[PDB]
């Protein structure tokens, strides 16, 4: 029905904060999802750019 | 002889002994932490507490 693309930059050993069934500091105060995500978590390096 | 009231003992005691259960079944776990729903909320992650 929807399909939202939120993009963010975080740090490596904070990626694995980002998740439905886990809590940080970057998922209490930067960005929280919900205990029914539905979708996928896509995350790569990029250090040449930034 | 007392026995002879059995008919309505036997039944004002098992509706007495079924409320008692009912209410008594509230103190069991199930295999859960604890059988306070307040102690699951304000011990465990969300994940795991639902």
């Amino acid at each position: 029905t929807n399909v939202y693309a939120d993009s963010f930059v975080i740090r490596g050993n904070e990626v694995s904060q980002i998740a439905p069934g886990q809590t940080g500091n970057i998922a209490d105060y930067n960005y929280k999802l919900p205990d029914d995500f539905t979708g996928c978590v896509i995350a790569w390096n990029s250090n040449k750019l930034d | 002889t007392p026995s002879a009231l059995g008919k309505l003992q036997d039944v004002v005691n098992h509706n007495a002994q079924a409320l008692n259960t009912l209410v008594k079944q509230l103190s069991s776990k199930f295999g859960a932490i604890s059988s306070v729903l307040n102690d699951i909320l304000s011990r465990l992650d969300p994940p795991e507490a639902e």
